[PDB]
């Protein structure tokens, strides 16, 4: 994705990894279409929560803009209002 | 004849609606009697996650992709059997829609 | 194993690897006695369903016809009917 | 005096039966109190695979082969201690049938 | 290492290779001192259990008497009573 | 900025007790805060062996040998502020005794 967005995610990485429950978010992103069954497997294949979060973000970093937006919308639909707000500035300008 | 990409894609697309609406409380026996899984597999799908309905449903539709070509409509039939006519009709009409459009 | 069988198995290797779960199949193949504890351990060490299936088939390809048939019936008993149908045409007949 | 190949053959041929019927729940304590395994070995076996009864059982009868010559009779005794009489009777019947049949 | 020490090792290398779990043994052998992190790494990096066992044994053979003793003690501490007994009549006194 | 041979000797001499009694659950965050391990290395510690707390501990005390001459005090402190008092006292005592014993 755009370097700006990547920078935003990296700017709030530790902030995300402490609060995010991967299950619901990954449900959303899979529904949107920016997360495969394999990737979901290798994320869910982690024993603790923070590890799953870490892996998930680590994967999103390699993806594109629409992935970032899907992730933001996931955060926003699942009650993570302030984290979504944290990612709001990094949302790629549309065209 | 493994499950075609249209079906897997259809399961992944409405993954949310499935892990939300799907009642698994009665599904198991019908899943067994229509030969989608075997008992120990059902045990696995039931133990998955925390054991909540959502986690169970999720693991179910995740494992459903591996059960062959006709695994999806068979599954739909199960939904029809447990009185989930609504969700079933949704999935069925959407699959029928998907099949009639290509490329 | 025979050429026809080996060719069949290769020709359906990826179709197999996308679906099958080794945990289930290997029990049957262990019971039949055409799969060893060591080979089972080598497969189980793999980090993915796909990779495990791949290692399993890699093991089986270096084996005889009986091992192939064991793998086939293992698929059959565990509900993998379609994949079994795929491997069926390349089953070495008895004269 | 390592575990003889007849016993190993026995544990392997009846793998399905074991992992299907075995009740590992009350079995752990007994396994320890007969010194079949050290404690950390037990806790290692308990977390094998998905942690399901089936997986635990599998790893149990796999690692059992390394415990010595009288590992299998000891294990059967464990099965009898926990009240799993059908399975234990099966194992004794086939072990005796096997070692009397040789050559 | 020695005469019938190593000869006893070769006498029963099969059972040892196909039974023991190097993970549990190498901890004791490390804590006793007759094994190193490098050798432990060399053994830990093997695909199968029996290969780890075989590597470990290969390394044991090159070592000396007290190493044999510590190997015995590891086997005994970990519950490999049969194998330990099978190794008993091979302990030097040097 | 390289660990002494004596400290290595200590981490190897008490390899068993460490692997037995180390609690690595609340340890990660402090380990990263106290800057004892790099995140890459911790990431490898967690994934060593089978994920078993045992072998995680093993790989931890193995990787501890490549963290300088201040590794043991910092680690012991990490033990302290995560409520692992007795282990800390044991390591501290044995270490100081080891220092004092060699002229």
């Amino acid at each position: 994705m755009d370097a700006k967005a990547r920078n935003c995610l990296l700017q709030h990485r530790e902030a995300l990894e402490k609060d995010i429950k991967t299950s619901y978010i990954m449900d959303h992103m899979i529904s949107d279409g920016f997360l495969t069954i394999s990737e979901e497997e290798k994320v869910r294949n982690e024993p603790t929560q923070q590890q799953r979060a870490a892996m998930l973000i680590k994967m999103i970093l390699k993806k594109d803009n629409d992935s970032y937006v899907s992730f933001y919308n996931a955060l926003l639909h699942e009650g993570y209002k302030d984290l979504a707000a944290l990612l709001h500035d990094g949302i790629p300008v549309v065209s | 004849a493994s499950m075609d990409e249209a079906d897997r894609r259809l399961l992944r697309r409405c993954r949310l609606r499935l892990v939300e609406e799907l009642q698994v409380d009665q599904l198991w026996d019908v899943l067994l009697s229509r030969e989608l899984f075997r008992p120990h597999m059902i045990e696995d799908i039931q133990r998955a996650g925390s054991g909540s309905r959502r986690d169970q449903a999720r693991q179910l539709i995740i494992d459903l992709e591996t059960r062959g070509s006709q695994a999806l409509p068979l599954f739909i039939s199960c939904l029809e059997d447990t009185g989930q006519d609504m969700l079933a009709s949704f999935l069925r009409t959407n699959r029928q829609a998907a099949k009639l459009s290509k490329p």
